[PDB]
RNA sequence: CGGUAGGGGAGCGUUCCGUGUUAGGGAGAAACGCGUGCGUGAGCCGCGUUGGACGAAGCGGAAGCGAGAAUGUCGGCUUG
RNA sequence: GGCCAGUGAGACGAUGGGGGAUAAGCUUCAUCGUCGAGAGGGAAACAGCCCGGAUCACCAGCUAAGGCCCCUAAAUGACC
RNA sequence: AGGGUGAAAAGAACCCCCAUCGGGGAGUGAAAUAGAACAUGAAACCGUAAGCUCUCAAGCAGUGGGAGGGGGACCAGACCCUGACCGCGUGCCUGUUGAAGAAUGAGCCGGCGACUCAUAGGCAGUGGCUUGGUUAAGGGAACCCACCGGAGCCGUAGCGA
RNA sequence: UCAAACGAGGAAAGGCUUACGGUGGAUACCUAGGCACCCAGAGACGAGGAAGGGCGUAUUAAUCGACGAAAUGCUUCGGG
C-alpha cells in the first residue's frame, strides 16, 4: 500500500479492444502527468482519447480527492486487463457463420506522488526501530 | 496456407511485443512534435 | 427478486395470519434493537414485518428535485419481523404473549397471557 | 444420485504441483503435465542407476589422470597391479576423492604402492 | 452389541469387482474381453 | 505403469575421535 | 429415485446431421446421454425388492440382542402402570426414579398397550413405545437403557427359551 | 518377487444413509489454496490477513462412485 | 477334476525341406532361441544377433558379451 | 439458454473529472477489496510488479551432477528459487509381427460421459436350522415390520422307450 | 606506455518461480422448481356453449394471473 501514496482509478468495459490500448497504454507508464498530458493531446490512435480521459480524470481526482498537485505526479503502473467480449454472428458464404467477438477493455491506471523525506546522510543507526518504521517509507534494497 | 499447428506464449510474446514496441517508436516523434507544438516561432499548426 | 415476489393462489397473493394489530404497544424481543418499546406505524401482511416507531433507524439518501437541488438526506424505518415483538400494557411493563379471551358478548378480545387485561381498544 | 466432485482437482493439482520450472505448456497444460510427470519420474529412475554408473566412471578417469601426472609410464592398470598385490582391500575409488582432497597423502598411498 | 460396534466377518460380503476404473484394479480398459470379436461386442452375443 | 516409493532406512552418526594407530607410520 | 434414460425424453430421435462429410462425430441424437440435454445410462431405476432373510436366523438376532442387552447393567426392570390423568411428569418423573435420562435414548415396552403410557410416552423423542405385535430389532439395539414387564420378562422366556 | 491379453487377493477416495439433533464449528464448517510431515500408492494429517454455516473420525451399508483420449459432448478461452 | 478367462493375424535367426529362380525382411511346414510380453550392456543409431533375466535403495566392489589413441571408461601394453 | 448483493436497499446525500457511461472521495452496512456485470470464484486465457538467467545456439524441452547468484532463516552442513556446462533420454492412448513414427485420436481448460438393473440356473465364500430346510400370494398400529399363512419347492430310489 | 591472454560487471524481448489483478463460472452451501412411491379420491366437462384461444376490462406504461360489455368483478347464505 505504501503508506498513502498512491490514486487508483479504475473504468468501465469501454467499446474498443485490449491490444491497442495496450500499446498506447504501454507508451506512457514511468512518465509523469505534463508529459503524457502532451503527448496523449498528440498520439495518433483512437485509443488515445479515454486513456487520456481516464489519466485526466485520474490527476484530477489526485487533486480533489488528496490534495496534490500535477506535475509532481508520475504514472505508477497503468495495468490493462480484459473485459466482457460480445459475439457477433456474422453469416458468410457457402453457408457458413463466423463469431465476430466486440472487445472490451478494464482500465486500471494508479498515479503516485512524491511525498518524500529527503533525509540528509545514509548513515545507518540501529536504534529505536520505532522511529525507524516511520523515517524509512520507501526506498531500496533492504537488507535484514 | 492452413497452419499446421499453434505458436506458444513464448513466440506471440515476441510478437506481440514487437507490435507494441512498433508502437513505442512513434510516440517520441509525438513528444517531438508536442514539444515544438509549445511556445516558440514555428511556421505550422495554424 | 422473482425469487422474493409474493405467492399467489387464483391470482390472490397468501396473506399470513399475525398477532399484531395497529396501535399496540410492542417490544422488540431479541434481534439488534433489543428490549425497546414502541408503537406500530404501516403493517406488512406478505412479510409478516411490522414497521415500529422511532427506534429502527435507515439513514436512507434521495435524490430529491428534478432540477437536483437540496438532494435530502432521510432518516426512515424499516420492517422488523412479527415474530420478534411482544406486546405491553402500560401498568405491568413486563414483554407477554397473546390470547384470545371470548368474553360475555359475542365478540373475541386479545389478552396478555401473564398479566390480566385486555389488549382490544375499543371504536375510538 | 448425482455424483459430481472434486476429487480430479486435488488428483490434478498434485501433478499440477510437482510440475513447475518445465518451460511453458509442460508446466501449465494439464494434458502435458500428466506426461511429464511420468517422463520425468522415468528420468529419475534412469539417471539414477547411470548416476551410480557415471560416477564411476568419473573417478576412474580422474584418479587415472591423477596418477599418470608422474611422466613415467605408470598407467592406472599398474596401479591395481601393485593395488592388490600390496594388499589393500577395497579403496573403493575413494582415492580419487582424496587425491584431490589431500594429494601428498596419495602420493603417500602410491609411493608406498611403489615400495 | 450396540448399532456402532457391529461388522461381518471376513469373506461373507466381497466387494463386487468394478470394469473399466483403471488398469491397476485388474479390468481395466477393455473390461476383460480381450481385443475384438463377439465376446467383446455389447449385445446378446452367442448362443449358449 | 506403477507407483511405488521407497525410505531407505538410514542412521546419522557423529564421530568422537580416533584412536589406536600408532603402527607402521609411512610419511614422505 | 427416478431417471429418464434415452427412450424416455422428449428429444429428437432424428438423425440431426447426416453421416459423412462434416468435420464433426457420429452423433445421432441430440437425447444422447454423452451431449447434457437428457438422456441417461444405467441410472437408479425405481425398484421395490425383496430381501428375504430367515425367520429363525431373525429370531436368533433378536434373541441375540436382547440377550446381548442384559447384564452389563442396561437392563433394569419395571413392573405396572396405573396413570389416571396422563400429563408427562410422573411419567419422566418416574423415568427419573428409575435411574433413566430422558435424553440418553432409551427404549421400554409393555404388554397390551395401555392408553395412557401411549398418551405419556409419545411425545418424548428419545423413547417410543413399543409391545409384542411392533418389536423390532433396530430400535431396541440402540441399547443404551432399556426395561422390562413381567409379562415382558416371562412373553420373552415364554417364546425363546432354552 | 520383468511382464501384454488375462485371473486371483488386499486397500484408498467420493456423495448419501445408521450411530447422528455425533464429536467439533461466526473463538471460522464445507470450499479454494498451501506443505522442510507421513504412506507401497490410491491418499491422510497439519497450516492459511481468502471465504462464511455446516459437519468429521471409528464401526457398517448403497451407488448416476474415480477421466487423457470415443473425427466424444456442453460452456469458457486461445492459435493463426 | 470344479468355477473361470483370453488366444486361434505372428515375426526374425540356426538346422531339415517343399513352392520360387536353393531370388526376396518371400510363402508353407518340423525342432529350437529371442521378440511378442524383456528392461540393461555390446551392436554408431537400430524388436527378433551375443551376454543377460530389472523388488528397491548405495556418490559400493568383482565380472559375461565386447573393448583399452581422442571424441567416450579402461594398455600410444609386451613379444613374434 | 440465462438462478442466489445484503439480515434489512438501508441501492451511494453532497464535492471533483464529466455529454453520457464510468471512476475517486464522503455516507449506509458487520463486510463497498457485498456496488447493482453485485454471494464462495478454481483451471485454461490475458496481464503487471519482484528475484535469477538467455542474443555462436540444434532442443519431446526433462532428469542426474551443479558453476555463479538471490531469499528468508535455526538444528546456521539444512530449505526454496534461477541455471554456466556435461552425460542420458525416439510424446500419450488405440492397436499391430513390428508405432518417436511421416498409422489413429485429441486446440486447450472445467463439467457431463460407459459391464448397470429386474428375475432365474450354476458355482464359490459367510451364516440360520439339521426333532430335514424354507415360505410365496395374502392378513398386519398408512409403508417396513412382530406373528401367522405348509400351498408349493428342494433332498429323501433307482432302471427301462 | 606498448604487446599478448581471458571475457567477467551491468546489459533486451522473453524463460522459470512468486505475489497481486481481470474474463471465466468448476467446487462448496442452498432454493424459488422438479422426479418417484404409499394411502385414499377423481378421471368429472360440453348446445344451460366445453377443453383451448383471440380481443378487452383497473385512475394512469408493457407482461402474467383473475375476470367477460354485469369484465382487475356481481347476488344470497355461512366463517372471520
Amino acid at each position: 500500500p505504501g503508506k498513502c501514496d498512491e490514486i487508483t482509478t479504475r473504468g468501465y468495459s469501454i467499446s474498443m479492444s485490449v491490444d491497442k490500448a495496450r500499446r498506447v497504454i504501454d507508451q506512457i507508464r514511468g512518465r509523469s502527468y505534463a508529459e503524457t498530458l502532451m503527448i496523449l493531446e498528440l498520439m495518433p490512435y483512437r485509443a488515445c482519447y479515454p486513456i487520456f480521459k481516464l489519466i485526466y480524470s485520474a490527476a484530477a481526482n489526485a487533486s480533489h480527492n488528496k490534495q496534490f498537485n500535477k506535475a509532481n505526479l508520475i504514472i505508477s503502473k497503468a495495468e490493462v486487463n480484459k473485459g466482457i467480449t460480445l459475439k457477433k454472428v456474422k453469416p458468410r458464404a457457402r453457408g457458413r457463420s463466423y463469431m465476430i467477438k466486440r472487445p472490451t477493455c478494464h482500465i486500471t491506471i494508479v498515479l503516485r506522488d512524491i511525498t518524500h523525506f529527503d533525509s540528509y546522510d545514509k548513515f545507518l543507526e540501529s536504534l529505536t526501530p520505532k522511529k525507524l518504521i516511520a523515517l524509512l517509507g520507501l526506498m531500496s534494497t533492504g537488507r535484514r | 496456407a492452413v497452419p499446421k499447428k499453434r505458436t506458444s506464449i513464448y513466440k506471440k510474446r515476441i510478437r506481440k511485443n514487437i507490435w507494441k514496441k512498433k508502437g513505442y517508436w512513434a510516440a517520441l516523434k509525438a513528444f517531438s512534435l508536442a514539444k515544438s507544438l509549445s511556445t516558440g516561432n514555428s511556421k505550422s499548426f495554424f | 427478486r422473482w425469487e422474493r415476489k409474493d405467492c399467489k393462489p387464483n391470482s390472490l397473493p397468501k396473506l399470513h395470519k399475525r398477532h399484531v394489530k395497529v396501535g399496540d404497544t410492542v417490544k422488540v424481543i431479541s434481534g439488534g434493537e433489543k428490549g425497546k418499546i414502541g408503537e406500530i406505524s404501516k403493517i406488512h401482511k406478505h412479510n409478516s414485518t411490522v414497521i415500529i416507531k422511532d427506534l429502527n433507524f435507515k439513514t436512507k439518501h434521495v435524490k430529491s428535485k428534478e432540477e437536483g437541488e437540496q438532494g435530502q438526506i432521510i432518516k426512515i424505518e424499516a420492517a422488523i419481523h412479527s415474530s420478534n415483538v411482544m406486546l405491553i400494557l402500560k401498568e405491568q411493563e413486563v414483554a407477554d404473549r397473546v390470547g384470545h379471551k371470548i368474553l360475555e358478548d359475542v365478540r373475541k378480545v386479545r389478552y396478555l397471557i401473564k398479566t390480566g387485561e385486555i389488549v382490544d381498544t375499543p371504536d375510538r | 444420485r448425482v455424483k459430481r466432485g472434486y476429487i480430479a482437482r486435488r488428483r490434478r493439482k498434485k501433478i499440477r504441483f510437482f510440475a513447475s520450472s518445465f518451460r511453458g505448456a509442460h508446466s501449465r497444460l494439464t494434458r502435458t503435465i500428466a506426461q511429464q510427470k511420468i517422463r520425468a519420474l522415468v528420468s529419475a529412475h534412469r539417471d539414477r542407476d547411470r548416476q551410480k554408473r557415471d560416477f564411476r566412471r568419473l573417478w576412474i578417469t580422474r584418479i587415472n589422470a591423477a596418477i599418470r601426472e608422474r611422466g613415467v609410464y605408470y598407467n592406472y592398470s599398474k596401479f591395481i597391479h601393485d593395488l592388490y598385490k600390496r594388499q589393500l582391500l577395497l579403496n573403493r575409488k575413494i582415492l580419487a576423492q582424496i587425491a584431490i582432497l589431500n594429494p601428498n597423502c596419495i602420493y603417500m598411498i602410491y609411493n608406498e604402492i611403489i615400495k | 452389541f450396540r448399532l456402532d460396534n457391529l461388522g461381518p466377518q471376513p469373506g461373507s460380503r466381497k466387494k463386487g469387482k468394478r470394469k473399466g476404473r483403471g488398469h491397476a484394479a485388474g479390468q481395466g480398459g477393455s473390461c476383460g474381453f480381450g481385443m475384438r470379436g463377439q465376446k467383446s461386442r455389447s449385445g446378446p452375443g452367442i448362443m449358449r | 505403469r506403477r507407483n511405488i516409493g521407497h525410505r531407505q532406512p538410514i542412521t546419522r552418526i557423529k564421530i568422537t575421535g580416533i584412536t589406536g594407530y600408532e603402527d607402521y607410520p609411512a610419511s614422505t | 429415485a427416478s431417471t429418464l434414460t434415452r427412450a424416455e425424453v422428449r428429444g429428437g430421435g432424428r438423425k440431426p446431421y447426416p453421416q459423412k462429410k462434416t468435420g464433426r462425430a457420429r452423433r445421432g441424437s441430440q437425447g444422447s446421454p454423452l451431449r447434457p440435454g437428457g438422456g441417461v445410462i444405467f441410472g437408479p431405476k425405481p425398484r421395490d425388492w425383496t430381501i428375504k432373510m430367515n425367520k429363525k436366523e431373525r429370531r436368533l438376532a433378536l434373541s441375540t440382542a436382547i440377550a446381548s442387552a442384559v447384564g452389563n447393567s442396561f437392563v433394569v426392570e419395571e413392573f405396572a402402570e396405573n396413570f389416571e390423568k396422563p400429563k408427562t411428569k410422573d411419567f419422566i418423573a418416574a423415568m427419573q426414579r428409575w435411574g433413566l435420562d430422558p435424553a440418553e435414548k432409551s427404549l421400554f415396552f409393555l404388554m397390551d398397550l395401555v392408553e395412557n403410557v401411549e398418551k405419556s410416552g409419545r411425545n418424548i423423542r428419545t423413547l417410543k413405545l413399543l409391545t409384542p405385535r411392533s418389536l423390532n430389532l433396530f430400535d431396541v439395539l440402540n441399547a443404551e437403557k432399556l426395561v422390562f414387564t413381567e409379562g415382558t420378562i416371562q412373553y420373552l422366556n415364554q417364546r425363546y427359551g432354552v
